């Protein structure tokens, strides 16, 4: 049998892929449950559950044929029974009873969902899924949707058997793996928090002649031994391991391994600072008065000042402190749609929105979206919009320096250097006396409930957050929708609740913003929309309410995968969160060898989409 | 969905 051997250092906090919108769960839920389709390795969208769909001529109506042989298994491999349409009326409906986290993906889309959410009704025959026969489901949509196939990678599209929910009560979906049932290329024989994760090959999986690894074993990795990776892969333990230039050990490594050091791609994964609007929770601050607390908390909601932070904050020195010296600006992603998402006319996004920042004043001008490269650092702009906060700030009674609580892990050793170096180049450029970032490093516990598991934006510790967004469907709302007052995905980080804007959220504009995205979904023309969608982030980059960071990807690693082998997509959870279609071999793969094969990948890449959109005109009813 | 763990595209 062949083996993958790696990391993880997020454990989930449940396994029920119907309410949870945290990647945590998704990346193992991809591994264990299949939805309608998926992906292969270029990116398209291929059959998974559904063999077949239609939709029509007024693209309202969406029509799935699923495979006779696919069944649920429980998580010891026994036969629970054969998928059937009822399976996604049952999963949408537990989604919208359960109040599911990743409700937007649907409740605007699918016709009859928002009435039944809210109350309006309370009959769910009423909701556009519908089970035809045992092997045929039809969804109903409000409105058109060239991005509707795109959601079904998405796990709340995902089907579930009633009796098993019913059956299992609110012991479903624990972080347990008996609390689910799989239909997906894996099992889950081992879920141990801080200790490991380990899949097994499905033998019964209907594709299971797409599994090529047997077993799958994630150790927990909390950040304080960033050299093991490397130690780890040497002995031939991991199959794969991410190289960290500014160690002590990094010398003797690419000596040893000068052949061998890989660089990914980036990826559609976007991260960015944010501002907590309405800091409720002050359990982690260096803070020692009222005074201190009001004045971060006026600072925050006054551009002048988030802008000043913006240009003063450095994303080179920042991405040389896990990428060297070297790589430093490999990371850099400067918007939170990727430049390249998608395309007007030929032009990309990104240079769309760049056009359009300099109407948003002279700031901006010249500035360049490109990955790879850092637009916003200059520290003379940073000194020009703060002492503008301060002249406004002050006359509110704010009060001098603002400090600003950032956390980190106290194991996470290269986070710890990121976040100091975020220190470092704010307080150079606006001066101590003036802002001063106050990093406070809390233990396991401390940092998921202050931050990324926390359950409600009041729980929320810190002024300053660095999170991400990984997209769910192949549309820039994907991203610009997660700060919108109604149901924003992201609005709980910044300290503001889904509902009506309170007098914060309208302080800052998001009320505004919020209108704006109504509007541009309106739009049906592709290049119409974008551009819309455009004029949104080029106001979210100059409200500096976000700070755009790095992505995903742009990394070394040493490689016993073989290169271009998984899954892949643009959106969704069925790429590389998937370790269906992952293959490992014997040799250590080298940069020539991968370089050859990347190459070969872009280029049948692209011969494969433009296949696959013409295959699309077939499927129209 | 949501992303985090680490610090930044940490491990």
């Amino acid at each position: 049998s062949k083996t993958y051997n790696y990391v993880y250092s997020s454990d989930p906090s449940s396994l029920n892929y119907l309410a949870e919108n945290r990647a945590a769960t998704s990346d193992i839920v991809a591994n264990l449950v299949d939805g309608l389709l998926e992906n292969d390795q270029y990116g398209n969208i291929i059959p998974s559950l559904a063999e077949d769909w239609t939709v029509s001529q007024d693209g309202l109506t969406y029509t799935y044929k699923l495979r006779k042989d696919a069944k649920w298994f429980t998580s010891e491999g026994e036969e629970y029974a054969p998928v059937t349409a009822q399976d996604f009326v049952t999963g949408l409906q537990y989604a919208a009873d359960k109040k599911s986290e990743a409700l937007y993906l649907v409740q605007d889309s699918v016709a009859g969902l928002d009435d039944y959410i809210t109350g309006k009704t309370s009959d769910f025959s009423t909701v556009g899924v519908k089970a035809l026969d045992d092997q045929t489901v039809q969804y109903t949509l409000v409105k058109p949707e060239l991005y509707w196939n795109s959601k079904t990678l998405a796990t709340i599209l995902f089907p579930v058997n009633a009796d098993f929910l019913k059956s299992k009560g609110d012991d479903f979906g624990k972080a347990d793996p008996s609390s689910i049932l799989y239909n997906g290329p894996f099992l889950m024989k081992a879920l141990v928090s801080k200790s490991a994760i380990e899949y097994k090959k499905n033998p019964n999986y209907w594709d299971a002649k797409n599994v090529f690894v047997d077993d799958v074993k994630l150790t927990y990795y909390d950040g304080s031994d960033q050299e093991s990776l490397e130690r780890n892969f040497t002995a031939g333990a991991y199959t794969t391991a991410r190289l960290f230039p500014n160690s002590s050990s990094y010398e003797g490594i690419k000596e040893k391994y000068k052949n061998n050091i890989i660089y990914s791609m980036q990826n559609s994964t976007s991260y960015f600072f944010n501002f907590n609007l309405d800091r409720k929770s002050y359990n982690y601050t260096s803070k020692t008065s009222d005074i201190e607390k009001k004045s971060t908390q006026e600072a925050v909601l006054n551009k002048n000042f988030r802008q000043a932070i913006n240009f003063a904050f450095d994303r080179t020195s920042y991405g040389a402190q896990s990428e060297g010296k070297e790589g430093a600006t490999k990371i850099l992603r400067n918007l939170v749609v990727p430049p390249n998402f998608v395309s007007i006319k030929g032009k990309d996004f990104g240079e769309v929105v760049a056009s359009k920042m300099v109407n948003y004043g002279k700031e901006w001008q010249g500035i360049n979206f490109a990955d790879g490269q850092d637009p916003y650092y200059n520290p003379e702009k940073a000194k020009a919009k703060f002492a503008e906060a301060k002249k406004e700030l002050e006359a509110k009674g704010v009060q001098f320096p603002i400090h600003l609580d950032k956390t980190v892990e106290v194991t996470d050793k290269v986070g710890i250097q990121g976040v100091s170096s975020i220190k470092q180049s704010i307080e150079s450029v606006l001066g101590s006396d003036n802002v001063v970032i106050d990093i406070q490093q809390l233990t396991s516990d401390e940092f998921d409930s202050s931050g990324y598991f926390a359950q409600t934006a009041a729980q929320k510790d810190y002024d300053l957050y660095h999170g991400g967004w990984g997209p769910d469907y192949q549309d820039p709302s994907t991203y610009l929708d997660i700060f919108n007052t109604n149901s924003g995905g992201f609005l709980q980080n910044l300290g503001l609740e889904p509902g009506e804007a309170n007098d914060k959220a309208k302080a800052v504009g998001l009320d505004v913003y919020t209108q704006m995205l109504e509007e541009a979904n309106k739009e049906q023309d592709p290049a119409k929309r974008y551009e819309k969608y455009a004029d949104i982030q080029a106001w979210l980059i100059d409200s500096s309410l976000v700070l755009p960071s790095v992505s995903r990807g742009g990394t070394p690693s040493l490689r016993r995968t073989v290169p271009f082998a998984a899954a892949y997509g643009l959106t969704g959870t069925k790429g590389v969160e998937s370790y269906k279609y992952l293959k490992v071999q014997d040799k250590i793969v080298t940069t020539d060898e991968y370089a050859k094969a990347r190459e070969k990948w872009l280029k049948e890449k692209e011969e494969s989409n433009k296949k696959a959109q013409e295959e699309l005109a077939k499927h129209v009813k | 969905p949501i992303v985090g763990g680490h610090e930044g595209a940490g491990v």
